[PDB]
């Protein structure tokens, strides 16, 4: 089985995963990956949205086998500052484009050499074979290459060619022209006019020799529409001057009106490809697709301009003839063959990179979800609800371990309310948790954290999001852990939960592809592919895992934490899995990390990847436990720098290297006792005399390694902050600002005068129709106008997000 | 015999 090899082997379990296997490099190659992976991972697109740091990160992933976060995390001063863990994880992802290309190259290679092969034993290829196989810097022009091939060559797997040729100036002279905007080489005259040279090769297939004009024109055509260098001429053509042109179709002209997406690109005119924006182009090909609007993409001309090359001056009357044929085959190939595939290449190119952009978006965001802390374990009471109208309430205090210690449902009305708020008061008391969150699903979350503000005042309390709960809730793995509670007591659980640390929730709960999809991390994320909106997401969760560390001790003793060492370094779902169950198998928790090889059976390579990002709770342990203690364990370094912590703890207490008294040992358990002693060190004289012993550069992995002995594992995250009065409105609103369309119309219910008119949105915002519409402050009240009770719908004019309220339009004027 | 020690030379005042 493919998994017990991946287990047993000695590479990380990410490296097996990937289609393309990595295979070591050779130093010229790598220069090469390095600099094909810069120009094309580092070049401007055609929207609007060192190499030596490259080479560097290469030799590392394909032959020290080191991931991402392994270069990242402890390889800064090779790939820093130029290079970061996304721009690792973008060099490694071009990797596999890079090998495909080089695969796709070395095949072509010897194509071309068993045709040579070919036509000796029998055009030919001279440097063709060189110089367009080895000068193949993309995939698109390997297919320019290659097709070229077909076209003539591929017809022998194991005569209009006389036209084509008297036509002047060979296709490869004409690509060259076209490269060089002027006309590099001349035309060849001929003694006689087309029709005569017809009358040679006219016989069957084409009488009338206008046919055989007609086919040579044609294969002329092809002959230019295949040369790679007209090909590279006209898609740069393509790439700078290309305007995008729509309209509606019958279907769209209808359905699209201020309130569909395509509204605003409904009908374009010449809009330049330079100036699509971020996911516009995905857009407009998702609005192509569903039928209601076509495109087309172009450049007005650029014909007239190629025209002038592939011509002759004089007037002799027997080169119009000529002049003019080769002007209409010039069209003719433009026009059906490099036109249409060059608009193909374009759409595809834009479309793709429109995806890269939402790719992007749902990563960020899936980033800020994971690079928000914990709060400041801790006694969480997490508060769910729902519609309320005859729906109890539920709350749950989570321990600060995680596990759910205890719940409480809390269910003329006035009463009911009071004695709720009357148990809740006691619950409180009883059990006082550190921190109150409470769901966010719609007003009703504010009125919930007043009374619990008024509660607790006689200690914190703050609003939480409620999203990643409702997937747990709906989730199977909520019932295996909870076969008792109700779907709303998982909800309490899981806010409080990711209160306490959203990374061990989201990735708990985002167990798999499905799982982490439900989230609605951008608006066209569906739309995406999802082999690369799954990887972006994995590689945020890999990089937060990491640049957190995963303490074992605990992912074991809580099982609920397991999910964690997925993300892990080195160490994958099979690996993770594997590692979880020899710990279990064992009945043995890490009182020392060094000893991952010792028990366990992880090969070198793995463990020099992963072990930096385990943590283990040294502060915690006692009892039996206590006979075996690495106490660097417990920290961010990892055991290769293990001798230098044991001279930077000697070095900083200033004990004599002549004394056989100095045990570095104990001067560290002096340091992780008093780290405002590592302060008096000079770490840059220190990393001087490391390089000069020739241990290498070691400076900023020396101010780690001081930082994290001054705090065990210090958190980086942006703490646990309450929501912006934005985030408020976005979160239990549950729109966007950009959904909150200045003058969009909606659909809202008319509930009383309080001298205004209220109105009341679906999504639970009041609606304030303005008095000055109404016209009646101390007048009639605006019955007249409009019955209480019933629904309208009406434009927005204002907003009031810090007190839920927007302005309406009442005049269809306003509505026109 | 061999020896080094890391100078407590520094100008870096002990991280404040």
């Amino acid at each position: 089985d493919q998994d017990n090899e991946i287990r047993a082997t000695d590479l990380p379990e990410r490296f097996q995963l990937r289609s393309i296997p990595v295979k070591g490099a050779e130093d010229d190659e790598l220069e090469e990956e390095a600099d094909w992976i810069y120009r094309n991972a580092f070049a401007t697109p055609t929207i609007s949205l060192t190499i030596q740091k490259i080479k560097e990160a290469l030799g590392f992933m394909r032959n020290q086998h080191f991931e991402v976060p392994f270069i990242a995390f402890y390889r800064k001063e090779y790939v820093e500052p130029e290079l970061h863990i996304n721009d690792l994880w973008r060099v490694w992802q071009w990797d596999e484009k890079w090998t495909q290309l080089r695969i796709r190259k070395e095949n072509l290679t010897r194509l071309f050499e068993k045709m040579q092969a070919y036509q000796y034993e029998q055009r030919a290829l001279d440097t063709t074979d060189m110089e367009r196989l080895k000068d193949v810097q993309s995939m698109d022009e390997l297919k320019d290459v290659y097709n070229h091939f077909l076209l003539y060559y591929g017809r022998d797997i194991p005569g209009l060619d006389g036209l084509a040729k008297k036509f002047g100036l060979t296709p490869e002279q004409f690509g060259e022209n076209l490269r060089d905007s002027y006309q590099r080489h001349e035309t060849e005259q001929f003694p006689a006019e087309p029709l005569e040279l017809a009358k040679d090769y006219v016989c069957s297939q084409f009488p009338t020799p206008e046919a055989v004009l007609e086919g040579a024109r044609y294969m002329v055509a092809l002959q230019i529409a295949r040369e790679p260098l007209v090909r590279q001429v006209l898609r740069q053509t393509f790439q700078e001057r290309a305007k995008l042109n729509i309209t509606p179709t019958k279907k769209g002209r209808k359905d699209v009106d201020e309130a569909h997406y395509a509204y605003s690109f409904k009908y374009l005119k010449n809009k330049p490809v330079k100036e699509l924006r971020d996911d516009q182009f995905l857009k407009i090909c998702l609005a192509e697709d569903e039928g209601l609007l076509t495109t087309d993409i172009s450049i007005d001309t650029y014909f007239e301009e190629i025209k002038q090359f592939y011509y002759r001056d004089e007037f002799s009357h027997q080169v119009q003839e000529w002049n003019r044929q080769r002007t209409m085959a010039i069209e003719r190939a433009l026009q059906q063959f490099l036109y249409v595939q060059m608009a193909k290449e374009l759409k595809n190119k834009l479309l793709a990179e429109a995806k890269e952009y939402v790719i992007k978006a749902c990563s960020r965001k899936l980033y800020n979800w994971l690079r928000v802390a914990p709060y400041r374990g801790i006694r969480v009471l997490g508060i769910a609800f729902s519609s309320a109208r005859d729906h109890p309430v539920f709350c749950a205090l989570v321990n600060g371990e995680g596990e759910v210690t205890d719940f409480l449902r809390l269910p003329e009305e006035r009463e009911k309310k009071a004695q709720d708020i009357e148990t809740l008061k006691k619950f409180l008391l009883n059990k006082k948790p550190h921190v109150v969150t409470v769901a966010g699903e719609n007003r009703d979350a504010q009125m919930l954290i007043e009374d619990v503000k008024r509660i607790v005042h006689e200690i914190g309390v703050e609003l939480v999001d409620n999203e990643l709960a409702i997937l747990y809730m709906n989730s199977k793995k909520s019932e295996a852990e909870f076969r008792d509670y109700p779907p709303v007591l998982r909800q309490a659980v899981s806010l409080a939960r990711r209160i306490q640390d959203p990374l061990i929730e989201f990735a708990q709960v985002c167990s798999s592809d499905e799982d982490i999809l439900c989230l609605k991390f951008h608006p066209l994320q569906e739309h995406v592919v999802k082999e690369e909106l799954l990887n972006a997401l994995y590689c945020e969760f890999i990089n937060r895992v990491n640049e957190v560390g995963v303490d074992v001790n605990r992912a074991i003793a809580h099982p609920y934490s397991q999910a964690l060492i997925q993300y892990v370094c080195g160490l994958g779902p099979r690996k993770g899995t594997h590692l979880l169950k020899i710990l279990k198998q064992n009945n043995t928790r890490l009182e020392s990390r060094t000893q991952l090889v010792t028990m366990c059976h992880m090969g070198p390579k793995v463990f020099m990847n992963c072990a930096g990002f385990l943590k283990i709770d040294t502060a915690s342990l006692g009892d039996s436990t206590d006979s075996y203690i690495e106490v660097l364990d417990g920290s961010r370094v990892h055991p290769e720098t293990y001798e230098w912590a044991r001279k930077m703890a000697v070095d900083a207490l200033e004990y004599d290297e002549s004394a056989e008294d100095a045990n570095p040992a104990g001067a560290l358990e002096e340091i992780l006792e008093n780290p405002e002693r590592l302060k008096d060190l000079d770490l840059d004289a220190f990393a001087e005399e490391l390089e000069r012993q020739g241990y290498g550069d070691k400076h900023i992995t020396l101010y780690d390694i001081r930082a994290e002995l001054s705090c065990r594992y210090k958190d980086l995250r942006t703490a646990y902050r309450s929501p912006n009065t934005e985030e408020i409105f976005n979160m239990l609103t549950k729109e966007t600002p950009e959904t909150f369309y200045i003058g969009k119309l909606i659909i809202c219910n008319v509930t009383g005068i309080a001298i205004g008119v209220k109105t009341r949105l679906d999504n639970g915002v009041t609606g304030f129709i303005p008095t000055k519409f109404l016209s009646d402050k101390v007048v009639k009240r605006p019955e007249e106008r409009v019955k209480v009770g019933m629904t309208v719908h009406c434009r927005i004019m204002k907003i009031d997000i810090e007190k839920f309220s927007a302005d309406l339009t009442c005049r269809t004027s306003d509505l026109m | 015999k061999e020896v080094y020690r890391i100078p407590k030379k520094s100008q870096t005042e002990k991280e404040n």
